[PDB]
RNA sequence: UCUGGUGGAGGUCCGUAGCGGUCCUGACGUGCAAAUCGGUCGUCCGACCUGGGUAUAGGGGCGAAAGACUAAUCGAACCA
RNA sequence: ACAGCAGUUGAACAUGGGUCAGUCGGUCCUGAGAGAUGGGCGAGUGCCGUUCCGAAGGGACGGGCGAUGGCCUCCGUUGCCCUCGGCCGAUCGAAAGGGAGUCGGGUUCAGAUCCCCGAAUCCGGAGUGGCGGAGAUGGGCGCCGCGAGGCGUCCAGUGCGGUAACGCGACCGAUCCCGGAGAAGCCGGCGGGAGCCUCGGGGAGAGUUCUCUUUUCUUUGUGAAGGGCAGGGCGCCCUGGAAUGGGUUCGCCCCGAGAGAGGGGCCCGUGCCUUGGAAAGCGUCGCGGUUCCGGCGGCGUCCGGUGAGCUCUCGCUGGCCCUUGAAAAUCCGGGGGAGAGGGUGUAAAUCUCGCGCCGGGCCGUACCCAUAUCCGCAGCAGGUCUCCAAGGUGAACAGCCUCUGGCAUGUUGGAACAAUGUAGGUAAGGGAAGUCGGCAAGCCGGAUCCGUAACUUCGGGAUAAGGAUUGGCUCUAAGGGCUGGGCGGCCGGCGCCUAGCAGCCGACUUAGAACUGGUGCGGACCAGGGGAAUCCGACUGUUUAAUUAAAACAAAGCAUC
């Protein structure tokens, strides 16, 4: 017998977050979780959710590809941070037509 | 192998000079009529019974028949 | 190796049928003066002259 | 990222720093990547020395060693250009 | 011009396999061994390591050069 | 007898036995090179030479001119004459280069992709056509036939579809010509597929049960060759005309020489299903005969999830090079159109389509492949080219422990524990006072968070130096994927997902906090002491195999002839 019980403990142990201190690293941060990974699973998380709003018409072409430019060049940290900011900058633009239609009701009045 | 889906195809194949026997399987869902002739063996797949008895009957005379029960 | 040609076999088949050693009744003939095989090899001891 | 070395900074501190500076100029000239004359792309690399390839129109041009047109190539087809024509005018 | 990312260059660094062989002037020194053993060491993408096949033969060859190597033989091998 | 003690043992000795191939190699091709003839040289055995000082073709579409044999109206075989024709030269050279075609199950004391069973496949031959299918069987003028459908005459027919990319089962054709494949470096980064590992369940068997554990361990298939479908790729096509530029990758990169969008086409398909196929194999539970029956029988061989995981492989896309990373056999495609076929038969020449018939000779094949089958005089701590490669810890093919598999401690054992030694440790107080010399040993060592000087060729020096943390346990926060949006549908205004809401699924980390231990925690393993200077060589590299690794040699650069 060779059971794996004992490591198959540990390895619950250590989902949850256990001997994994700075006591218990031996390898460099990068060695562990290479910054070339996370970047590259970053980009595809917040690429592809810019093309999902852009078909589904959320953003137009103009502000997908403003947008795109600014997660190549590391603006937005994750996914919730990038969706904050599309929400601010729809606002932005409503404001604009209100502002706006309010400028010519009142030239028009 | 080579799988024939007519039952006319079947008989052509087995009436062939070369055919040499024809082995029927039974099994769970279908039986399978199978002619060894010189390059293939041409499997025949029936999933009605009743398609099946009737395939035995019709089958031609002198050729070898073998059931693999 | 298990690679040979024809000749190094048959070289190596003569080498066998002669690594045998003398018959019993050679040392009843008449004027015999031979007792063993001289000529024996061993493969480990001595090896062929291929 | 760098004062000065540029792209010879991949030697480190392995050549002096006048063969440094000589070769930066060179190996900036070899490995960029011209306008092709033939379709108007900028995608005129080098495959040996003296061999350029454009990678649209497929057109390889015998050139120079690191840059793709040599100045004595260029008053070379300009002075053959003009004996050209005082033989026909 | 500055900043933060991305990128992955290099006869680049640490260091495995491999290649080599510093010091202990350690072991052994009628040895395991007509040159080996241990710890410690150098290098480890390059002028890198390596099998087979080929070419160069003795006043000749080959030599990033030590008169080094050329079948335990080299300031001209071995055989008669 | 030998295996340095023994030996009931052996790679010893003796007696027998054992290596099975069209599809695994050799055999064939050329490579670096080797090597004849012609020629030249040479007293001479001979040597140089490999296209160079040669009349270097012995073959063939086809046509003609004759003999001959036949299933002899006719065709075929054999000589001679025209036509074509560069060998850009014989020949040898690889059991790792190129090179058509085989894989499952069983079987031995020892063989096996080679024997048996089964299922395939390549090449060659078939003349006297092996059978089908294709070519290839239409149209016009009339007449008869109620009309269909037949009679006569005339004219076609070396296939067909798609705008295209290309497709369909064939779809004539010589000398000659063009092209392709064979046929190409190294490094990096991504993605697809498989194998392995992993996780959650369901079976069958086994282990533990002092207490717990619904547990822990094992096992839980579908070869080649066909057919279909995923999936991957594409500088392939059609519509169309883009700036408020857009598309898009981890990186790039792409576009009026045609982007995005939509619709197609092709290639690969080692993946899945299917024929092969469950009849076989494996697991487990039973029943027989007898040494073996591939005995017989029942049940099973199930459903899922993950991932920068490792390995192999297929792709795409880049970097480097004063380095550009074989050749030839062999096979194929195209251009051209010299020719052949038949006059309307149910036909011809022709066919790279489907099936059918026959054959594949010669040589190798046992075993070791190394702390005992090889070389070193030997069962010699030396040397000797490769392939596959599980779990845990951890950056790791590191070290340490374990499973599959293997072994018996390396040519002997028993007893004791003296000196000296070899190898491994520890040491109070000093801390190099030893010694030629810190030789030897020791200190440091991982990772995270801070902080880093002189000098400098501005690249570095740098892990400079210096400091703090590190265990266990319990929590917290952040970092994602899928589906949906007003019995079964839907003709519909009647709905509005819009600070992204609901439900479901999922793995790996990071940071912060509380508590806690005799302050112990990179607890073993792995694992840089540092600073100030002088001399030499610039650096990387190389060297006296067996006493000198260095400042010696080389090197880029400079200069000269
Ligand atoms: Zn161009």
């Amino acid at each position: 017998v060779h059971s794996r019980a004992r490591c198959r403990k540990n390895t619950l142990a250590r989902r949850k977050g256990r001997h994994m201190g700075i006591g218990k690293r031996k390898g460099t941060a990068n060695a562990r979780m290479p910054e070339k990974v996370t970047w590259m699973r970053r980009m595809r998380i917040l690429r592809r959710l810019l093309r999902r709003y852009r078909e589904s018409k959320k953003i137009d072409r103009h502000m997908y590809h403003s947008l795109y430019l600014k997660v190549k060049g590391n603006v937005f940290k994750n996914k919730r941070i990038l969706m904050e900011h599309i929400h601010k900058l729809k606002a932005d633009k409503a404001r604009k037509k209100l502002l706006a239609d309010q400028a010519e009701a009142r030239r028009s009045k | 192998p080579r799988k024939i889906e007519e039952i006319k195809d079947f008989l052509l194949t087995a009436r062939r000079k070369d055919a040499k026997s024809v082995k029927i399987k039974k099994n769970k869902d279908n039986v399978k009529f199978k002619v060894r002739c010189s390059r293939y063996l041409y499997t025949l797949v029936i999933t009605d019974k009743e398609k099946a008895e009737k395939l035995k009957q019709s089958l031609p005379p002198g050729l070898a028949v073998k059931d693999l029960k | 190796s298990s690679h040979k040609t024809f000749r190094i076999k048959r070289f190596l088949a003569k080498k066998q049928k002669q690594n045998r050693p003398i018959p019993q009744w050679i040392r009843m003939k008449t004027g015999n003066k031979i007792r063993y095989n001289s000529k024996r090899r061993h493969w480990r001891r001595t090896k062929l002259g291929l | 990222r760098t004062k000065k070395v540029g792209i010879v900074g991949k030697y480190g501190t392995r050549y002096g720093a006048s063969l440094r500076k000589m070769v930066k100029k060179i190996e900036i000239s070899q490995h960029a990547k011209y306008t092709c004359s033939f379709c108007g792309k900028t995608k005129m690399k080098r495959r040996a020395v003296g061999i350029w390839h454009c990678g649209s129109c497929m057109k390889t041009v015998a050139g120079g060693a690191w840059t793709y047109n040599t100045t004595s190539a260029v008053t070379v087809k300009s002075a053959i250009r003009r004996l050209k024509e005082l033989k026909d005018q």
